């Protein structure tokens, strides 16, 4: 869904 | 919501991550932010 699923990438 | 700022949203995720995510600012972070509470 528009829920935040994308993972900060560092 | 009752942890967590009127930014957020709380999603720990399939693979064991818990961002919670403020939509102000479109932030994905792992970092306690509840610190920004000073916003209000």
């Amino acid at each position: 869904a528009g829920s935040p699923n994308l993972s900060p990438n560092p | 919501q009752s942890f967590l700022p009127p930014g957020w949203e709380m999603r720990i995720a399939p693979n064991g991550r818990p961002f919670f995510y403020d939509h102000n600012t479109k932030t994905t972070t792992w970092e306690d932010p509840r610190l920004k509470f000073p916003v209000h």
